[PDB]
Parts: C-alpha cells; structure tokens; sequence
C-alpha cells in the first residue's frame, strides 16, 4: 500500500521510474530482503488500496490478500496486520514490529 | 529530605533573588524621603509591618503601605503553596527515557553479568546504547550481577542510588511482588517475543500456530496475563495507591 | 483633606490606626478595620490555597481505565475497522465498559477518517482523546504542529509480518532474514530513522516540558510590577513635593 | 492539611467502594449461599470482590 512513512513517492517521482519512484521504511526493508535472499524485484501498488478482506458473500479476498492468493503478487511487504483469518489463506513471516492500540491526546502545554 | 533546601520549596530561588533586590530597592528610596540609616530603617520596616519615620504618608509611608500589601501577598502565597505540598504529596520520578540514565551520572545502572542482554548492548550499534555499554564496562565496582536475585538485592539496597535492567514481564511480575518497592519505568528498549517451539517437521506445528493466534485474538492470553500477574499480585497497584494519606510534621 | 487620610494610609500599612487617646472615637473603627482586613486576607489566602490544591489534584491520563473513570474528555476510535471490533469482541471489563460507553455516548465518538479524528482531538483542546495503532500514533506525534502526543502503554498485542503465498520457497529464507535483521537491530536503526531522523521534532523535545517544579516567578511578578510602579509613584510624588518645598 | 485530609475521606455506601480500596478487609461466611453467590457471580464488581477474597 502507499502509506507514509512506510511508503512514499519521490517529490520528483516523475523523473524516476520503477522501484526508485517509491521511498520509505518498507522500501529499504525490501532492499534488505533483496540482500539476504538475492533477487531482482519490482514494487507494485494494490489497486483498491485495501489491506484485503474476504467478503462473506463471494468469499473472494480483495486487496493485497487477493494479490497473494490469486498469484498476482510474489510477496507482500507492508504494514500488514496478522490475523487468524488471513493466517490460513497465506503464510506470514514472524512479526518484525510489535504494536497495538494506543492513546492519542493533546499535548499539555502550559500558558 | 530536609536540609534547609526543603524549606525554600514553596517559593522559587529566583523569586528570592528578586525579593531581596526589591527589598534593598525599597531601602535606598527611604533616604531620599529623609542611606545607611535608610537600610537600617528599612530593616525596621521588614521587621514589623513596614515603615514609620515619616510625616503621615508624605511620600514615605506610601512606600511602606505598598510594601505591606506586598509582603502580605507573599506570605499568603507562601502558606498556600506549602499547604499545597502538604496536600497531594505527589512523588516525581527521577527519570523518564532510558537515555536519561546515559545522560546522567548520579545513579549507577547495569544488568545481569551474563546473558543475551549483555551481548545485546555489547553488539548494539546505536550511539546511545553504545554509550551505555562503554559506561557499564568502564565503571567499577561492576554494575554486572551474577543473578537476577542479586539485582533485586542491589535495587532494594539502592535506595534510589541504582537501577537495574531486565525482562519486561519479569519486571512487572516483580512489581506485583512484596514489598512492592519495585516499579518499572519507560518503554521496552527492543521488541522480543516468547513463542511455542516444536521439533522441525512436526505435524503439530501448523495446528499449534492456528491455536495460538486463535487464543490470542480471543484475548484469552491477555486475560490469563491479568490473572497470573495482577490478580495474583501481592500488592495491588491502585490498591496500594489508594492508601497513602498520613500527616504529622518534621 | 489629606493629613488623617495620610494617617489612614498609616493604618492600612500597619495593623490599623493608633495615636487615639483611649477610644476617643474612631479608634474603634480602627479595631473594626483590623478585624476587617484580617478576615479578607484570611479568605484570600484560603482561596489561593484552593487553587493550588485543586490544581494539584488533577492528573494526566496514562491508561484507558482513567477514561473509564471520567467523562469530561470524550474518547473514541475510527467508525470502522478492526479496532472497534476489538472492543466489541472484548470481554475485559474495562474495555467492555468503554465499548458500551462509546456505543451509548452521543454525539457518537466515531469518526469517518483518522485525519478527522486528529482534528477532533486537536480542536477539542484536550477534551477529546482518540485511539489508534501505536506506530501510527508515534508517527503522527513527530508530525507538526507537534501539538499532540501518545500516552501510556499499548492496550494489546499485534505484529506486522512479511506475507507470501503459501508454499513459496521464499518463505523460510525470508523469515530468516527477518530474524537476522531483528537480532542485528538494524530495523531499529531504521525506526529511529524514518520516525525521528526524518522527524519534524527531536526525540528529546518531549522532555522539554519540565515536570512539577514549585511556583513560577510569574504570578508574584505581576505583583512585583505594581510594586515597582508604586515606587515610581512614590518618586514622582516625592519630587513634586520638593517642588512645593521650593514653591512654598 | 488536617482538615483537608479529614474531609476527603468518605463513608462506604456501596461494595464498589470496597472493590476500589483494600485498606479495609471485607468478607463473608466461610460457606453458604452467599459465597456461592459471589463465586457464581458474573457482575464485574462482585467478580472483582470474589476474586479479591479468593486470594487475600
Ligand atoms: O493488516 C492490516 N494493516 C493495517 C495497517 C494500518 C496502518 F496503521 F495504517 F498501517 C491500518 N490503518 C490504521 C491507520 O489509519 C490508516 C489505516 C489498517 C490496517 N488494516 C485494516 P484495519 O481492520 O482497520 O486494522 C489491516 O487489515
């Protein structure tokens, strides 16, 4: 997915083409994976922009999830939450970033 | 802590500077209405209400009147503030970010003498943690301790002189323990996760995995964490927190 | 028209009145005045004590439980998404209470977009807390105007992980790469990078807001100004009085 | 400080007050329908209380 900071366009992205157009945390991480497993690769953006969900009716996965199940995508590298329902349809790696629900509030500046 | 410095707590030192200077400023003016006897008589003003040796007001008594309103407001504010200390009696934490421990030198800090953690600092490339490592290696007597229990000992003996790193859940688990003197501060330095292990190629693997995620989403894990920790806790945090309202006077 | 006015000025300045040869007349007024100013200054000091005390009683929230204990500050999540479903599925009494609350509270705490929620927080001036994924919260906190901040520990566990189609040969080696990058800690280097090195505010900036202290100069300094000003009036009156010493 | 701390204290008027405190111990008969009522209880307050007595 196209999400900051994990994924960002170059301000002059038109000047670049291919993977260079994108930039971010996940991008560099992808470079890391490129080092450890040695591979050429192309970054690709999901169309709907959805993380992916199986509608109960058609029972068709959409989003990146569908892109994996339907062979559209070779590998997914994104802030993709692990879930049991997604666990059985695709194979996650071990988590690389613990995280959770959190409290955002105004900063208490004195006057 | 007492030691005179405790006495000045209600009002800031800068304000003391300003009140002294304002006072001598009051003193020097008095001679013009009439300066060694001006500072003396101003001392005779602060000593009692304020001023006297002028014809009624003239242009002198007004100074002492404003001075009187002034000192009155000061002592009033003083009393209010001191009572405010005597009310809530909140207890500030010495530190926040782990970085602060690096920034200061007043309080020693260290870890278990051997284990993956020590390596984690020894192998850390972050400048903060590096500074922490060169620190912990440099200082003697060694911050390192042979056992976690030894860390408990040095901490309970520390009386705030020393701090000790360790596994988070273990830390909180100690926090539940008596005398509940212990407390954790700051977030985790690094992500980690205990996990179920199975022999390679075991058929049980995948079902175990699905079972883990299923139990996790049901909150059963968090529920049990609430159980074996806080529910079993020797010293309820808000329980011990609700109970602290004494008095008397040193 | 001035002399005993000056004497009354000699009265407020100190306790209240004197010189009167046993009662006489208005010396009793001096007593009543003493009683008077006594009462008022007492009430004043008591009042200021009330301000500082009530001020100290207040505490910042550091757990959602605090939200459960209050109502002055509205709180909620995105109108849709896994987050609300967490509370809805939650069996913990705190989270259950919170979910029941949000379901009951009107106007509804839910918002269409995360950005809209950020606006509802920033504009409520602390009267509306919001809840969202931790890493997202940290990523926003470093954003301008740096007016908002995360507080407390994470309510629950989750973890992003690399995804591959099942049975791919890449899977295991990639996961190995994950573990390697974790052990090396380079991932954290990246974390300090994009969340801070790219950040709009420093990591140590959060510590710039001090802690407790004890009475700033400000409030009393407001009295310092009227003090020095009173001295200036005293000086002006002094010199004009010398001018009458010349004129008269 | 004396008068203030004095007025802050309040008499108990709900078991919830006990649930929120710990300084004053509380309990029931060692056996009987009441204890069963607490162990069988599903209300969060009573559940907290029974949980408290369970380990105290
Ligand atoms: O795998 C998932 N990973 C997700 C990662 C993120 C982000 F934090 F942005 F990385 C978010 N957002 C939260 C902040 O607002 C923008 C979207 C949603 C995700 N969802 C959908 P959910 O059901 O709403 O959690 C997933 O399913």
């Amino acid at each position: 997915i196209l999400e900051s900071p994990y994924v960002m366009m170059k301000k002059n992205h038109e000047m670049l083409e291919g993977n260079e157009r994108y930039e971010g945390y996940c991008v560099d991480l992808a470079a890391e994976i490129a080092k450890h497993c040695g591979f050429k690769y192309k970054l690709t953006i999901v169309g709907d922009g959805k993380y992916g969900a199986r509608d109960a009716d058609t029972k068709i996965w959409n989003g990146m999830v569908g892109e994996l199940v339907y062979g559209k995508a070779d590998i997914a590298i994104a802030p993709l939450t692990i879930t049991l329902v997604r666990e059985e349809v695709i194979d996650f790696s071990k988590p690389f970033m613990s995280l959770g629900i959190s409290i955002m509030i105004k900063k208490p500046q004195k006057s | 802590k007492p030691g005179v410095f405790s006495f000045l707590d209600p009002l800031a030192y800068e304000i003391w500077m300003c009140i002294v200077f304002a006072y001598i400023g009051v003193s020097v003016v008095l001679f013009l209405v009439s300066i060694f006897n001006s500072l003396w008589f101003s001392l005779g003003a602060f000593m009692q209400q304020g001023c006297d040796i002028s014809p009624r007001s003239l242009s002198g008594r007004i100074v002492g009147g404003v001075w009187w309103f002034f000192t009155l407001i000061i002592i009033s504010s003083y009393t209010a503030n001191l009572a405010a200390f005597l009310t809530v009696e909140r207890m500030v934490s010495p530190i926040e970010s782990a970085e602060d421990l690096s920034k200061q030198t007043e309080i020693a800090y260290g870890t278990l003498d051997s284990g993956s953690t020590k390596e984690f600092f020894r192998r850390s490339k972050i400048a903060v943690f590096d500074k922490m490592w060169t620190y912990m290696r440099s200082a003697e007597p060694s911050v390192f301790v042979r056992t976690t229990a030894e860390g408990v000992a040095r901490v309970r003996k520390s009386k705030g002189k020393y701090a000790y790193l360790l596994e988070s859940t273990m830390n909180e688990y100690i926090e539940q323990r008596k005398p509940c003197d212990t407390m954790k501060v700051g977030g985790n330095l690094d992500s980690k996760g205990y996990g179920i292990a199975t022999p390679k190629g075991s058929s049980l693997g995948t079902p175990v995995n699905l079972a883990v995620l299923k139990l996790s989403e049901q909150g059963v894990l968090d529920k049990l964490k609430n159980k074996w920790w806080y529910d079993k806790g020797e010293c309820g945090a808000k329980d011990s927190g609700s109970k602290e309202k004494t008095s008397a006077l040193s | 028209i001035f002399n005993s006015l000056w004497f009354s000025l000699g009265a407020f300045m100190q306790q209240g009145c004197d010189i009167s040869p046993r009662s006489l007349s208005g010396r009793i007024v001096g007593g009543v005045w003493w009683f008077f100013t006594l009462i008022i200054i007492s009430s004043y000091t008591a009042n200021l004590a009330a301000f500082l005390t009530v001020e100290r009683m207040v505490s910042p929230i550091e757990s959602a439980e605090d939200l459960s204990k209050q109502t002055e500050i509205a709180y909620g999540t995105l109108d849709s998404g896994s987050t609300k479903e967490f509370f809805r599925r939650s069996k913990i009494a705190v989270f259950d209470k919170m979910w029941t609350y949000m379901r009951s509270a009107e106007p509804s705490v839910f918002v269409r977009t995360t950005a809209e929620g950020v606006a509802r927080v920033r504009k409520s001036k602390g009267k509306y807390a919001y809840l969202l994924e931790s890493t997202m919260n940290e990523y926003i906190e470093q954003r301008k105007p740096c007016d908002t901040m995360k507080v407390g520990g994470n309510l629950d566990s989750k973890g992003y992980g690399i995804a591959t189609p099942k049975g791919s040969s890449l899977g295991t080696p990639v996961n190995l790469a994950v573990l390697k990058l974790s052990e090396q800690g380079v991932l954290d280097k990246l974390k300090n990078k994009w969340w801070y090195d790219k950040g709009e505010c420093g990591a140590k900036d959060s510590g710039s807001k001090e802690k407790t202290s004890a009475l700033s100069l400000s409030n009393v300094a407001g009295v310092f100004y009227i003090l020095v000003g009173g001295l200036g009036l005293a000086m002006l009156v002094a010199l004009i009085e010398f001018c009458y010493k010349s004129r008269a």
